[PDB]
């Protein structure tokens, strides 16, 4: 069972800085190449840095727009490899993904989940959550029902309907961001003979402010 | 640095037939050791990048028999098979022969279907917003197919450019349809003013308009 997973993004002030970890398991870390590769618009995928293996001597890579601002680092004993970045600037806001050539020709095998670094000075606020009912009365055949998740900071939230229960009819769109920062819409399209029967809830996660919120869709 | 170039920004194929997209080096990558290192990365939308292929042609463990890749020195092949409507997203070659190591800017897949018109939902502002000060009237514009779709705001007959966000899915992995959201953000006092408002959107599969409205005495 390979797997790559990344922790310690978020939300960081320009100038600041910010350790990312990625712990392996499921191959052999020890005999692999380490690498990081990040995402933007504009950029697209980007490689970063890389740290190799100790029969290499531990060698590091780094692209040039980040030598001497960002350090990669291993721990062979806890099968880890950290990314300690400095004096972060608004370009380097992405995901960032660790990935790794388990063996010599391999190619990057293994990725990770990607983790959000947003670079930024505005600061960390909780969405609020609203039920978005249709108008009239049903039929026909299926009803849309929405929910609006504004005014939050930093990406991302997830939300889930019914916990996770109702995922087929579900379309969950892009954030747009503008003056009340964060505005995120998801729908939700069940038969008409689900709602308003049945109870269909709208489950939203701001893990930046740890704020867990649960709408319930009401006929208005 | 090692240019990589993926001509194409999209290529548009039916489920069941054959294509190929292509990717170009700036120089060899032709390794002293005699190994050629081009790699394909497939990402889905909303995942991480996934291998397909290393070194030119030898396909990862659990990488679909349908895909495929030739070539050498400076000009390389990603191809299917058979094309399957769960096939969407990016794919992109990638040069590790020389540092910095440089990926393509990748080519998305697109999948042909039958025209699809949009089902278009309109919701006034919930009574727990108003009471907050605030007044977003929404409008998804779902499942549809062509991508292209154009939204309109009209509050009283006139139309309302500014306070609009818009934001677009990916095509679905299922359906091969496209979705839209358009919300009309508003204040409270704002929205009292007016008492008809409506999103119009217009499509291909529609000669006329596409509206839903509603009125806010009501
Ligand atoms: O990434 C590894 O090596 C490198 C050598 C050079 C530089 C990029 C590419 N050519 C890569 C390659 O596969 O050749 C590797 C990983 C595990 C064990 C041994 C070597």
């Amino acid at each position: 069972e390979v797997t790559l997973q990344e922790s310690g993004g978020g939300l960081v002030q320009p100038g600041g800085s910010m350790k990312l970890s990625c712990a392996a398991s499921g191959f052999t870390f020890s005999d692999a190449w380490v690498d990081w590769v990040r995402q933007s618009p504009g950029k697209g995928l980007e490689w970063v840095a890389e740290i190799r293996n100790k029969a290499n001597n531990h060698a590091t890579k780094y692209t040039e727009s980040v030598k001497g601002r960002f350090t990669i680092s291993r721990d062979d004993s806890k099968s880890s490899v950290y990314l300690q970045m400095n004096s972060l600037r608004a370009e380097d806001t992405g995901i960032y993904y660790c990935t790794s050539v388990p063996q010599l020709g391999r190619g990057f095998a293994y990725w990770g989940q990607g983790t959000l670094v947003t670079v930024s000075a505005a600061s960390t606020t909780p969405p609020s959550v609203y039920p978005l009912a249709p108008g009239s009365g049903g039929a026909g055949s299926m009803v849309t029902l929405g929910c609006l998740v504004k005014g939050y900071f930093p990406e991302p939230v997830t939300v889930t309907w019914n916990s996770g229960a109702l995922s087929s009819g579900v379309h969950t769109f892009p954030a747009v961001l503008q003056s009340d920062l964060y505005t995120l819409s998801s729908s939700v399209t069940v038969p008409s003979s689900t709602w308003p029967s049945q109870t269909v809830t709208c489950n939203v996660a701001h893990p930046a402010s740890s704020t867990q919120v649960d709408k319930k869709i009401v006929p208005k | 640095d090692i240019v990589m170039t993926q001509a194409a920004p999209s290529v548009p194929v039916t489920p069941g037939e054959s294509v190929s997209i292509s990717c170009r080096s700036s120089k060899s990558l032709l390794h002293s050791n005699g190994y050629t290192y081009l790699h394909w990365f497939l990402q889905r939308p909303g995942q991480s990048p996934q291998l397909l292929i290393y070194r030119v042609s030898n396909l990862a463990s659990g990488v679909p028999d349908r895909f495929s890749g030739s070539g050498s020195g400076t000009a390389f092949t990603l191809r299917f098979s058979r094309v399957e409507a769960e096939d969407v997203g990016v794919y992109y070659c990638m040069q590790h022969l020389e540092y910095p190591f440089t990926f393509g800017s990748g080519t998305k897949l697109e999948i042909k279907r039958a025209d699809a018109a949009p089902t278009v939902s309109i919701f006034p502002p919930s009574s727990e917003q108003l009471t907050s000060g605030g007044a977003s009237v929404v409008c998804f514009l779902n499942n549809f197919y062509p991508q292209d779709i154009t939204v309109s705001w009209k509050i009283d007959g006139a139309e309302r450019s500014s306070g609009v966000l818009n934001s677009w899915t990916d095509q679905d992995s299922s359906d091969s349809t496209y979705s839209m959201s358009s919300t009309l953000t508003l204040t409270k006092d704002e929205y009292e003013r007016h008492s008809s408002y409506t999103c119009e959107a217009t499509h291909k599969t529609s000669t006329s308009p596409i509206t839903k409205s509603f009125n806010r005495g009501e």
